[PDB]
RNA sequence: GGGAACUUUAAGGAUACUGCCAGUGACAAACUGGAGGAAGGCGGGGACGACGUCAAGUCAUCAUGGCCCUUACGGCCAGGGCUACACACGUGCUACAAUGGUCGGUACAAAGGGUUGCUACACAGCGAUGUGAUGCUAAUCUCAAAAAGCCGAUCGUAGUCCGGAUUGGAGUCUGCAACUCGACUCCAUGAAGUCGGAAUCGCUAGUAAUCGCGGAUCAGAAUGCCGCGGUGAAUACGUUCCCG
């Protein structure tokens, strides 16, 4: 993982949109490509759509999210079985 | 206790040998002593090429080149000596380096 | 002996004894018998009954079996619940740390299954 | 007094040998110290066994490179060359004795396409 | 290759070039231990606001002749394809076929 | 080698009994090239026996081997003199594996006592090998 | 301080030719043995591939005849994939232990890499590593600890003090960024496996077997590939059988 030094990672456009949200209190989802961001406590009770590929996926935020990536709760493989 | 130190590095050892013998012969002709030449240790890089276009991993051919040091000091230097080393002339393939 | 709930054999040194019980190891074992006191060569056949509950109070001080089995998997079904990849790998009983499937999974997938 | 080399894998040994009364040192160390295996030891007093004279005579040896065994030989090889210096006479006995001769096999170089210097790898028809 | 990928890694080195200095300006600051906390966060921020290009690590070595990209021999700046024939006919100097 | 005859190799006598035959039973012996276990092994039991019944190691070692020795392999084929000791000395290192000591020396040494005296599980080796060759 | 002896470094030379002796062969070629010699009958290894074969491989290194596309089969970007997983095969690595595991002490290499790099030493941390600082453009300084080996203690045949897969938790580093999908460190967990069916592979000597070390590619990412040394065997009567 990414060393505790330099603190987590967040895509500045992500965290705009996010803090802009916060202070107001919008509710319709935050549209992104950045599966890399990991998710802040300020990410909680919020419906982001990640994509995974080929369509955006909605995720609502909870507390236990908090410090994984955003790409987590997206998968990208599709199987069903042989 | 002004000593001159030459190295010579080369990628051909005859070449080099005919540098270094032609720079002790002119500081002996102007009359201060030398030491050398010592040859130093060579050094050897081996490459592997693949031969074939598409495949063929045991088709290879194995190349290598090769640099020569020489090593050649000059003590008690002549006036002379100093203006003869600058006014011979400058072969190719062999790269000289003066260090006072 | 009895410690931590299980009987750890008698006729070994003390530190191969403590590593019976789940959840210490060999350094957790070296650990516990230097701050007690005693010589990590003794066997615990020759262990008075003061040194044993000394051993006990130290082996408390760690999660050993049940609170240790429970914890594990607490947080497997954590994750489970939650539906992360990490979840879904559990969910399907496969490799978790990104190792291939396409062969050499059979620790997680057990024996071959015909066609 | 007299001197000797001797050579064996890659190992080269210096060899001292004056005359004197048994003393054997090897890199500033006793025979025992330098040498943990005891067929080493034998292998480096065989000559002068061989002569009956190892009360006679003082040897300095300093050794580099190789392993125990290439020390070993190589110590051996230059006792040879040190005792023909120092007689010519008693070339014969120890040529008899197989000492005289440079052991020349060496590590045969890895091979392009193989393994090894000579291990190929696994073939399957199908 | 295509013309577009040498294009374009002709694009990514000179967008390293642009922005080389103001990146070891920023990293520097990081490494900084006498600056402010605050400081050190800024660059850190101002360091990712760079354009991905200006990073060296999306650059890839291509032939020089061909435009390659595997096989490169950073030494010679040939992929292996190029590297044999300019050797076999005797355009580098100092190589030669090895055997030991 | 279809034209050739390739000329047996010949191996040097052990630096401390000069004796070829405890040479080449140490090859048999060594794996993998740790000559130096071999020695120990090989020495250290010899010692045992020695310190056992004060009899010369040398002369003791080859009688065992003699009686160990078959005349016979194993369905009957006839062998050459070599392969009398190659296979002797092979059955000989057998026996004192399965043998129960807690040092292979010491192993081995209990293994030559008692095939010295004929209660040898390589001896049995040979009992059945025989056996089977008065089938034929 | 000094010496130019020895080792080594690396250029140039000498040496082996059935040359000498004893029989054979045919009255030859050749073959058998001995001396001297570092080496004796081609001393060992490498590069060098005849006339030709397979419409063998490569239009994706490159060049090129012909055919096809042209607001698209060309070009720019972000995210995903090449890493999937009921299965089958090829090539490897690690094991199943006592000729061994662990702990303490103590020896002996070769070759190769280093200035956007390798780092002595001190301090901090269990550790990956971090901070300060010194030398090196290198037979000068550094990677660097060789490992198997030897001496001593312990374990006493147990799925074990064997084995080290998988999983939980916590970290370091490279990088704009380690979710899919990196390497490494620590604590915990401790799977299959007790030598492998029919069948099948490599190797004739410093070889096989076994032990460690380096490099190209490369920000990071080798059990692969190409190299280096350490220890060091067994067996070949012969040409019926299998293959070319």
């Amino acid at each position: 993982p990414r060393s505790l030094k330099k603190g987590p990672f967040v895509d500045a456009h992500l965290f705009a949109k996010v803090e802009a949200a916060v202070a107001s209190n919008s509710r319709k989802p935050i549209k992104t490509w950045s599966r890399r961001s990991m998710i802040l406590p300020d990410f909680v009770g919020l419906t982001i759509s990640v994509h995974n590929g080929r369509n955006h996926v909605p995720v609502i935020v909870t507390e236990h999210m908090v410090g994984h990536k955003l790409g987590e709760f997206a998968p990208t493989r599709t199987y069903r079985g042989h | 206790n002004q000593r001159i130190r030459i190295r010579l590095k080369s990628f051909d050892h005859r070449l080099i040998d005919q540098s270094a013998q032609e720079i002790v012969e002119t500081a002996k002709r102007t009359g201060a002593q030398v030491c050398g030449p010592i040859p130093m240790p060579t050094r050897i890089e081996r490459f592997n090429v693949l031969t074939s276009p598409h495949v063929n991993k045991d088709a290879r051919d194995q190349y290598e080149i090769r640099t020569y040091k020489r090593l050649i000091d000059i003590v008690q230097p002549t006036d002379k000596t100093v203006d003869a080393l600058m006014k011979l002339d400058l072969a190719a393939g062999v790269d000289v380096q003066i260090a006072l | 002996a009895r410690i931590a709930g299980v009987n750890i054999p008698d006729n070994k040194h003390a530190v191969i004894s403590l590593t019976y019980i789940f959840g210490i190891g060999r350094h957790t074992a070296k650990n516990i018998l230097a701050a007690v006191g005693i010589t990590e060569t003794t066997k615990i056949r020759e262990l008075d009954d003061a040194q044993l509950d000394a051993i006990r109070a130290e082996v408390a001080k760690v999660p050993t079996e049940g609170d240790l089995r429970r914890e594990i998997s607490m947080n497997i079904k954590r994750l489970m619940d939650l539906g992360c990849y990490r979840g879904l790998r559990h969910r399907r009983s496969l490799p978790v740390r990104g190792q291939r499937t396409k062969t050499n999974a059979r620790t997680r997938k057990g024996p071959r299954k015909p066609i | 007094t007299n001197y000797g080399t001797g050579r064996r894998k890659t190992a080269t040994a210096r060899v001292f040998l004056s005359a004197g009364t048994g003393k054997l040192v090897i890199n500033n160390r006793t025979l025992e110290q330098y040498f943990g295996r005891e067929t080493a030891r034998m292998v480096v007093r065989q000559p002068l066994e061989l002569l009956e004279a190892t009360e006679k005579y003082d040897l300095y040896i300093t050794v580099k490179g190789g392993g125990i065994g290439g020390q070993a030989g190589a110590i051996r090889h230059g006792i040879t060359r040190a005792l023909i210096a120092a007689d010519e006479t008693l070339k014969p006995v120890l040529r008899q004795a197989g000492f005289v001769t440079r052991d020349a096999r060496e590590v045969e170089r890895k091979k392009l396409g193989l393994r090894k210097a000579r291990k190929r790898p696994q073939f399957s028809k199908r | 290759a295509k013309k577009g990928m040498i294009n374009r890694e002709l694009k990514r080195e000179k967008t390293v070039a642009k922005y080389a200095a103001k990146r070891a300006e920023l990293k520097a600051t990081i490494a900084n231990v006498n600056a402010s906390d605050e400081e050190r966060f800024e660059a850190m921020l101002k360091l990712q606001a760079l354009p991905r290009n200006a990073s060296p690590v999306r650059l890839r070595n291509r032939c020089g002749l061909t435009g390659r990209p595997h096989g490169y021999f950073r030494k010679f700046g040939l992929s292996r394809n190029k590297l044999r024939d300019t050797v076999m006919q005797g355009d580098v100097p100092g190589v030669v076929k090895a055997s030991w | 080698p279809r034209r050739r005859v390739v000329a047996a190799r010949e191996i040097l006598p052990d630096p401390k009994f000069s004796s070829q035959t405890i040479a080449k039973f140490m090859n048999h012996v060594m794996q993998d090239g740790k000559k130096s276990i071999a020695e120990s092994i090989v020495y250290g039991a010899l010692e045992r026996v020695q310190e056992k019944n004060k009899v010369d190691p040398v002369e003791f070692f080859e009688t065992t081997l003699e009686k160990v020795r078959p005349m016979v392999e194993v369905v009957p084929m006839e062998v050459r003199p070599s392969r009398r000791t190659a296979l002797a000395m092979r059955w000989l290192v057998d026996a004192a594996a399965k043998r129960s000591e807690k040092t292979m020396a010491l192993r081995l040494a209990g293994e030559l006592l008692d095939a010295a005296e004929g209660k040898g599980a390589a001896i049995k080796k040979r009992e059945d090998v025989h056996r089977m060759a008065e089938a034929n």
